[PDB]
Order: structure tokens, then sequence, then C-alpha cells
RNA sequence: UAUGCCAGCUGGUGGAUUGCUCGGCUCAGGCGCUGAUGAAGGACGUGCCAAGCUGCGAUAAGCCAUGGGGAGCC
RNA sequence: GUGGAAGUCUGUUAGAGUUGGUGUCCUACAAUACCCUCUCGUGAUCUAUGUGUAGGGGUGAAAGGCCCAUCGAGUCCGGCA
RNA sequence: GUCGGGUGAGAACCCCGACGGCCUAAUGGAUAAGGGUUCCUCAGCACUGCUGAUCAGCUGAGGGUUAGCCGGUCCUAAGUC
RNA sequence: AGGGAAACGUGAUUCAACCUGGGGCCCAUGAAAAGACGAGCAUAGUGUCCGUACCGAGAACCGACACAGGUGUCCAUGGCGGCGAAAGCCAAGGCCUGUCGGGAGCAACCAACGUUAGGGAAUUCGGCAAGUUAGUCCCGUACCUUCGGAAGAAGGGAUGCC
RNA sequence: UGUCCCAACGUUGGGCCCGGUGAACUGUACAUUCCAGUGCGGAGUCUGGAGACACCCAGGGGGAAGCGAAGACCCUAUGGA
């Protein structure tokens, strides 16, 4: 478990009306990589979803501080806002 | 589990739009067993099924604006969209004025202040649009 | 407005219906005449030699 | 000579009408009137008919909802057949 | 629309004919309802 | 030696071919009117379970009589 | 001043229509469609349902227009191989 | 649309909640014509569904439309027999 | 009585529905019939027959289709807005089915579209396309004219908030 | 005033890659062609040369006198209306 800061600037590569969606993907990929786990094993607590969609589907925050834990037999991660 | 049928019965039992009924996430199993309307009323009392409140548009901002305008503000040239005759109906305004003048002349007559003949002369002039307002009529009467 | 597809949408009138006499859906409920058996037009049954080849 | 009553109409809805409203339901000849259904029912089960509602069904038949007087008991009547 | 009593009888019949060939007929004949109709895909008379 | 060409082998796809015939086609002989005593035709019903065909008509794949027939039948 | 006329004006009110883009589409969403622009919108107005007029005949403020994707003579079957 | 969860052999699109959205003469409510059981329930996914499907207007089976006072029914219109 | 967890209001303005009057128009005159009233009251009995589900549409209708087409009625008084049944935003209500998704800063090219210095129609058959102007108030308004009009001619100024 | 000088950058949906679904047009044969010539005078196929290792992706459409429609023009028929 540790607190990480995810930059979401790469969401700008996707059309503007869908930034929120791409953000949620970048977040999953970031954690999967930095916690050495499969993207399928990363669980995003709704708190994170609401943070990214706060200003609608087209206006994502530039970064997001997230608190994630890593454990269990298969190796998984659980993440949430802070 | 599929609770769409229960959503429909709930909307009817709670007498609300389906979009406002709320089903407790932790009781899909029990709601799923709810077959009858009575099964639904039962779950309603348990609080497992509830109705979200409906919203009403706030009129606070409207009220402040209403006050300013009633006080005569926020109606400068840059705030008007309709033609003058649309903002105030001229025939309607004349009806207001002419009735006000006739009521005035009528009170003065019963009051003895005006003789039926002076009343007539003034009445016919009012009908001919001689006086811009009541005050204008009174000012004239005072010679 | 085209005479084709757009003009097909206006068609919701009932004309030909099941005939009491012959059973075909040819009884014109407006004319009260069957275009198939002649019911409403004639006591005799509607028939014509041109309904088949001349020598048959 | 066609008969009036064809057979009892037995379904969940019929049973409720029987337990809660003292009503019996029958499949009847579609040429039968409410009155003819009342008489027939009284003469067949020796009961008193208070009201008869009818309906021509999408099965090509006529369904009748016969309410018996408080003097009679639908549940018991239908139970002897 | 407004269906008369007879129209209604005819519709009812059409609905009835729309049932399937009973299972036992299969065994008996040791092995289709050709008059299978659909309310949407087909069009009845009248 | 990939992509691939020609012919064949095993398996498929397809339903030709051969064989078969409960259906047709044509000829010949016989026979030949029905209906208000409601025909022909159609509709809707009718079966333990019955959708289609056939039969039948609320006595509804059937009722009665006489003769035939026969230990099976629905 | 009153009054409120008008095959009167503005108007994507409803509703009716369709000037241009020679735009989009053109094995289409569609055998006549889509978008913007545009015209009419108290009247010779628009519109629903019922009803009448039938093929050398209708109907036509006339374009040979329209009479069920069909018209300088409908459609079907027959004449007919 | 997204994040969680539910069911299931199987879930991007079946259901629950949250967050985010769309429709305001309509993408809401009641109905005429027309359709004809498409309605409701249960069980299903071979067929139908612009992908998938545990879902459905699909498949199988059951069930459902209750009137003195709502229509029809009565009257007559253009007009028809 | 009913209904509501509860309270279970009182006044006002503007007033669709509905009621009732006044005026004007016609080389146009705006149905008929059944029925009802006229013509009291009590009690009782009778009131049969047919329709009744559901869709009513960017999937239940017509268009071969779960078709961007076509298809009548009423909801024309929900809030802000404004002249408004206009735009835009928001309720009640409905929906995420104008039903395939995943990925590349996602190249060329195409459909829609935004912003372009200086020049300003040189482009083109042609200003086609795009743009310019714009609501409201005040001032002011030519030729011509059938005296109605032309006319919002033109041109000029103003416009928020407190 | 990006119509133009004279084009640039950007936005959304496609285009491109991946999963799933999954048609049609067209097809005498052969076919890697190019330059000339020849030929019923408008040749990928004949002749002479030249060039040419096979396969695949994307592209804009030069050619196949490309595909689509037994030329609507013109003439001819002891044709039609
Ligand atoms: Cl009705
Ligand atoms: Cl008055
Ligand atoms: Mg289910
Ligand atoms: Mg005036
Ligand atoms: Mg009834
Ligand atoms: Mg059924
Ligand atoms: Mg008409
Ligand atoms: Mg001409
Ligand atoms: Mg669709
Ligand atoms: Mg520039
Ligand atoms: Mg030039
Ligand atoms: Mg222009
Ligand atoms: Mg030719
Ligand atoms: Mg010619
Ligand atoms: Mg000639
Ligand atoms: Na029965
Ligand atoms: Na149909
Ligand atoms: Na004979
Ligand atoms: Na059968
Ligand atoms: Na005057
Ligand atoms: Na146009
Ligand atoms: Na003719
Ligand atoms: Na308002
Ligand atoms: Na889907
Ligand atoms: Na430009
Ligand atoms: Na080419
Ligand atoms: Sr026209
Ligand atoms: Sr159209
Ligand atoms: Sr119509
Ligand atoms: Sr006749
Ligand atoms: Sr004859
Ligand atoms: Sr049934
Ligand atoms: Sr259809
Ligand atoms: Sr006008
Ligand atoms: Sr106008
Ligand atoms: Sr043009
Ligand atoms: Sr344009
Ligand atoms: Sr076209
Ligand atoms: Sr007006
Ligand atoms: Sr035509
Ligand atoms: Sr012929
Ligand atoms: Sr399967
Ligand atoms: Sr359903
Ligand atoms: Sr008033
Ligand atoms: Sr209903
Ligand atoms: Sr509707
Ligand atoms: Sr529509
Ligand atoms: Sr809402
Ligand atoms: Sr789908
Ligand atoms: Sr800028
Ligand atoms: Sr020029
Ligand atoms: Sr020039
Ligand atoms: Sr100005
Ligand atoms: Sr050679
Ligand atoms: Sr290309």
């Amino acid at each position: 478990e540790r607190v990480v800061t995810i930059p979401l600037r790469d969401a700008r590569a996707e059309p503007n009306h869908k930034r929120a969606d791409k953000a949620m993907i970048l977040i999953r990929e970031h954690l999967a990589k930095h916690f050495s786990v499969d993207e399928d094993a990363v669980r995003l607590d709704p708190s994170i979803n609401e943070a990214a969609w706060a200003r609608g589907r087209a206006n994502t925050p530039s970064k997001i501080r997230v608190r994630a834990a890593r454990f269990e037999e298969e190796g998984e991660a659980i993440v949430e806002a802070e | 589990t599929d609770l769409s049928a229960q959503k429909r019965l709930a909307a009817d039992v709670l007498d609300v739009g389906k979009n406002r009924v709320w089903f407790n996430p932790e009781r899909q199993g029990d709601i799923a067993d709810a077959i009858t309307r009575e099964d639904v009323r039962e779950l309603v009392d348990e609080g497992a099924i509830q109705a979200k409140d409906k919203k009403g548009n706030s009129r606070g901002r409207a009220r402040e604006r209403q006050k300013k305008r009633a006080y005569g503000h926020q109606k400068g040239a840059g705030s008007r969209k309709g033609k003058a005759g649309a903002r105030q109906n001229s025939k309607e305004d004349w009806e207001s004025r002419i009735r006000a003048q006739r009521t005035k002349l009528r009170e003065l007559r019963d009051e003895g202040t005006l003789s039926s003949s002076q009343y007539r002369d003034l009445y016919d002039k009012a009908g001919g649009g001689e006086f811009d307002s009541v005050a204008d009529l009174e000012r004239y009467i005072d010679a | 407005t085209g005479a084709g597809t757009p003009s097909q949408g206006k068609k919701n009138t009932t004309t030909h219906t099941k005939c009491r006499r012959c059973g075909e859906k040819s009884y014109h409920t407006k004319k009260k005449v069957c275009s198939s058996c002649g019911f409403g037009k004639s006591a005799k049954r509607r028939d014509y030699e041109w309904q088949s080849k001349a020598g048959e | 000579s066609w008969d009036v009553i064809k057979h009892p109409h037995v379904t969940e809805k019929a049973m409720n009408d029987m337990d809660f409203q003292n009503k019996l339901q029958f499949a009847v000849d579609d040429r039968a009137s409410k009155g003819e259904v009342a008489d027939a029912v009284e003469e067949q089960y020796d009961v008193t008919v208070e009201q008869v509602n009818t309906q021509n069904t999408m099965d090509g038949e006529k369904k009748a909802v016969v309410r018996l007087s408080e003097d009679d008991d639908a549940q018991e009547v239908a139970s002897r057949i | 629309g407004k269906k008369s009593k007879a129209t209604k009888k005819r519709l009812a019949k059409l609905d009835n004919q729309n049932s399937r060939v009973p299972a036992w007929v299969m065994l008996k004949t040791d092995r289709r309802n050709h008059k299978r109709r659909h309310w949407r895909r087909n069009d009845t008379d009248e």
C-alpha cells in the first residue's frame, strides 16, 4: 500500500468529449504497471470514478492522487481517492 | 437477478415515476423474490425500497430579479426584446386610463362637485381623449 | 412528395375484407361488393371464360 | 340443441374470485345471454345467482363470472366437481 | 380498430392454428407447422 | 523453400447418374343432373392429449336398422 | 384620439411548401432520403374522416399533370404460341 | 457512458447502486386508423436481433380484456343499395 | 367518505376551461334528423346484445426490414427567459436501443466545422460558397407613386450592473 | 469576407491496426509489363526489342477503347403509338 500521483495528460490524445473514459483507463494501466499486476486485477473504488467524472465526460483533472494496496494469492490491487 | 418488473410495481405502489424508485443494493435477492404488489409494500415498509425525492426549480434568483424590476430596474434599452406595443398593449392601456377618468368624473358628480352638465362636458372630452391621466383631468377641472 | 415510399405511409384504410359468401378477403367494405365471387352485385356467382385458356 | 354451460373456467384468477368474492367462472356458449347463464347455473347447482358478467374471449368462447348470493358458498359448490 | 364478434372469432382461430405440431405426433409418425404465422412478419385476412 | 500451377489420393460439399414409383398424361367403354324438403360453395366448430389433412355437425373422425364381414379395433 | 380592416407585413407558433448549395447520399436510412439556406403561414389557406367522378373515360388555376413505385390512354386475365 | 456489485458454464451492451449524460409539441401522457395477442407469468437461446446475450416484440407453455350511466347500438349528412 | 408520514391553510393577481353579452363582414349567408324540455312525487322491478388486452411508432401501423421516410387527434397554461406556443437552460415524466466494440497525439485522404497576417472578388459564366447586417428605443429618411405606398429607404445615436 | 493571392493550424466523425459480424458488383481464357510496329486503320496476349526474383500493405485513379443500361441521336422496317 502506498500513495501515488497519476498524471492524466495522455487522455488528451482521445477526443475531448470522452476524456473521462480514457482517464479511467490510464489510471488502471498506471497502477497495473507500477504495482506489477494485471490490469484485470486492478480494482478502482467508485471514489476514483467520481473524481475523474467530476466535471463531466469532457473535463478530466490533470492529475489525481490515489491510495492503492497490493496483495492476495493471485496478486491484485485495490485503489481509491485520498 | 432481474428486478425490472419489481421496479414497475414499486413505481405504482409508491405512486412515483420508475426513475425515482430506489432499490437497496444489498437486498437484490429479497426484492427478486418479491412477486406480488403486497411483497413490494412489505419491502417498502422495511425501507428496502424507497422513492427518491423529485426536484423543483429554485426561484430565488428569479425573485431577486422580480424585485429589481418591480422597483423599475433592469429594464433599460439593452434589456428589451419586444416592441413597445408588445411590452404594453396600447388599447389595453387606453381602457385602463379611460375607465379611471370616467370613474373619477362619476365620483365627482354624485359628490355634488360637478353638475350633470359640467360632468357631460368633461365626460365627452375624456372620451375624445382630452386628458392624459386622472391628475391631468383634475388639473383641468381646477380651471 | 414521392409517389413511392413516402406515399405508402398514408395507407391505413380498410377496403377488401373476408366475404360472407365465398370466404375470400375480397369483399369491399365500402362498395359492399365482392371482387372475387360477386356477392352484393349478383345472385349468380362471378365467373368468366377468360379465367382460363380459351381451349381449356 | 346447444347447452349453456360448457365447463368451469379454472385458473388462478378464477380461484381468487371464488375464495374472495363468492364468484364462480364458466366457459359458456357464446350465444348465451347473462340471464340464460344465471338460470342455467341455478338449475345445475341449486344456488342463487346475484350477478353475471360476460366476456367474448380471444379463444372464440364466452367466459362468465357468476356471483352467488351470500346464502351460497362458491368454494363448496366448485369443490363437489 | 374495433373488432366485431365474428372478426374476433376469426382472429381467435388464427391464433389457435399458430400452435405447434404436438410432440407425440412426431413419435407416432416417426418424424413442421407449415401454417406458422407471425403477427409482424405476416398479414392475416380482413 | 514460401505465395502458387497441373494431375491424383482420402474426406467433405453438391445432388447428377442408375435403379425404383403412392403422381401425371392420353385413349376407350359405362354413366349422367342438383336446389326453397334450402343445393353447390364457404365459415366456425368437433378428438383423452390434436397444429395440418380427412371425416363429421352441439347426437360433430360419429348415432340406428338390415345384409355382408370377422377377432380384432380406436 | 378611438377603431381594428387586409387573398396586408415579420414570424422554423402549429401547419404547408421547397430557391440555392448543382452540399451529403447515390449496391442509400430511403426504388425520391439527410442537412443548412429559402417560401407561405386569416385564406383562391392548411388538414382528418366519410363520400362522388373510371379507362378513349375521369380529374386537371393546363405541366400531357394525376387516376395505388405504372399514363401522349391504368391494372388484371383473356384473345395469344 | 464509467466505477463497483448481482445472476450465470459464459456478461461492454440482462439487473442493482453511484457518478456522467440525452429528450420538453417530445424521446413525456391519453388515443384514432391500422396491426392482432405483439399484453402478463414461467422456462429457454436452435431461429429472429447490424457484435454478444443469461435479454427480448424471439421459442415453448400457461394466463389475461368483467359496464344500465365509456363507445357501439339510436338519428339523420354528402351519398349508397 | 376517501386520501395523506404530517399539516390537513387564508388572502390576492393574472385568469385556459366553461358561462354570457356588444360590435363588424357577405355579388359568400354558414346541416339535418332522432331526441329533450314543456309535463309532480314514493317505493319496486328491469336495463339484454357487441367492443374493452397491448402498440400507436428512429422495433407492434404502411413502406419486402427491428427502414433517418410516411401516418390523424388532444395534452397550446410546468419554472427561468423573452413579444412569444421563439432560442437557450431546467422540472414532472421518459431514456442511455436514432444499439457492435477495442486501440494508435490517432499519418495521407474524405465528411461536417473553428481560427487565419497583409491584400479584398484579383476567384468564377455568375460573390456560387462563406460572410457582412441583426433585437429594442430616440433622431432622421430620397426618387417615384395608382397618394395606399415607397419605408425598417438611407444615415446617425443609445443599450450592462448598482 | 480564405472565392482568390496561397495556403496553414486546429475540432468532431470516418480512414489505419485488433475482436466479432459479414454481403454485392464483376469473372471466355491466359495475364510482371514497357517502347515501337503490325493488324478490321484505337494490342497486356501478334512481331521486334527493352525491362522483369516471389508475395504482401496503404494510396490517388493513367490504361483494361473499365463496370452499369441489346444508342434515347442518325438511318433502315411495305414496324407501333
Ligand atoms: Cl370504445
Ligand atoms: Cl360590451
Ligand atoms: Mg426472465
Ligand atoms: Mg390602436
Ligand atoms: Mg361487456
Ligand atoms: Mg398463446
Ligand atoms: Mg377526402
Ligand atoms: Mg408539351
Ligand atoms: Mg432501429
Ligand atoms: Mg486572412
Ligand atoms: Mg479570371
Ligand atoms: Mg449566396
Ligand atoms: Mg439495339
Ligand atoms: Mg427521334
Ligand atoms: Mg402510326
Ligand atoms: Na373450451
Ligand atoms: Na401484421
Ligand atoms: Na355418370
Ligand atoms: Na389434428
Ligand atoms: Na381614424
Ligand atoms: Na430546397
Ligand atoms: Na384505356
Ligand atoms: Na413563461
Ligand atoms: Na447492444
Ligand atoms: Na477556411
Ligand atoms: Na485506373
Ligand atoms: Sr405540387
Ligand atoms: Sr418524404
Ligand atoms: Sr389514411
Ligand atoms: Sr348491387
Ligand atoms: Sr360467368
Ligand atoms: Sr388462450
Ligand atoms: Sr412491416
Ligand atoms: Sr398573408
Ligand atoms: Sr411569413
Ligand atoms: Sr440545381
Ligand atoms: Sr453549406
Ligand atoms: Sr437521388
Ligand atoms: Sr393574428
Ligand atoms: Sr403512378
Ligand atoms: Sr397472351
Ligand atoms: Sr450458446
Ligand atoms: Sr414484453
Ligand atoms: Sr377577464
Ligand atoms: Sr386500455
Ligand atoms: Sr403515443
Ligand atoms: Sr416517426
Ligand atoms: Sr427528470
Ligand atoms: Sr444489439
Ligand atoms: Sr484562438
Ligand atoms: Sr467579380
Ligand atoms: Sr473578374
Ligand atoms: Sr442602425
Ligand atoms: Sr513478345
Ligand atoms: Sr481507394
